[PDB]
């Protein structure tokens, strides 16, 4: 968020907070699970061939 | 011209592919529809280059 994009005349910074917003993980909003009508993230567990 | 014009305007006018979507996050507006979005910069024949 402190990284600096321009240096102005006065002496302070134009920093990346103030033209976007950084944003840690969260994401995937491209799916959604459920468990019998109800939010829920599931995990899939899978075997090694073997 | 030289050359290493004509290396670098093959270079970089023959480029690669851009990609996306336009609804890919659920908020601004409730369009029933998804698409995708895709930029070639890549030539496919002679008369290109």
């Amino acid at each position: 968020e402190n990284i600096i994009l321009r240096t102005n005349n006065d002496g302070s910074f134009l920093r990346l907070k103030d033209v976007a917003d950084v944003e840690i993980g969260s994401q995937q909003y491209s799916s959604q699970g459920r468990l019998n009508g109800n939010d829920a993230v599931p995990i899939m567990i899978n075997l090694q061939s073997g | 011209i030289t050359a290493t014009d004509v290396i670098s305007a093959v270079n970089d006018q023959n480029a690669q592919y851009a990609t996306g979507k336009i609804g890919e996050e659920p908020v601004t507006q409730k369009s029933p529809y998804v698409y995708s979005i895709t930029m070639q910069g890549r030539l496919q024949n002679p008369s290109e280059f």
